[PDB]
């Protein structure tokens, strides 16, 4: 029940850099990646995303 | 396991602060620290090599 915590923060960090890096295109600076970033894509690894 | 979240909190918190900061080897913060009547004699301290 701890760990489901993690996971949700986790779920809720992909969900934003799905929309904002994979699915869109932000202006926002610093959030996808390191900083000096291009763009994401997305592949389903086990139990999380890759 | 905590012990293992906390240390790479603060190795996210360590990248955070230091991803993309080049510096001038020759910083003297002891001769630098003012510019334009704002002071950081008090903010950054002592940095350089001696």
């Amino acid at each position: 029940l701890s760990d489901i915590t993690l996971i949700k923060a986790g779920a809720s960090r992909a969900i934003e850099k799905v929309n904002e890096c994979v699915k869109s295109q932000s202006p926002r600076i610093n959030f996808c990646g390191n900083g000096n970033h291009i763009l994401s894509l997305v592949q389903n690894a086990p139990y999380g995303l890759l | 396991e905590v012990n293992d979240l906390l240390d790479i909190t603060q190795l996210q918190v360590a990248n955070a602060l230091m991803q993309g900061v080049t510096l001038s080897s020759n910083l003297n913060t002891n001769l630098h620290s003012d510019v334009d009547n704002i002071d950081f004699k008090s903010l950054l301290g002592c940095l350089g090599s001696q």
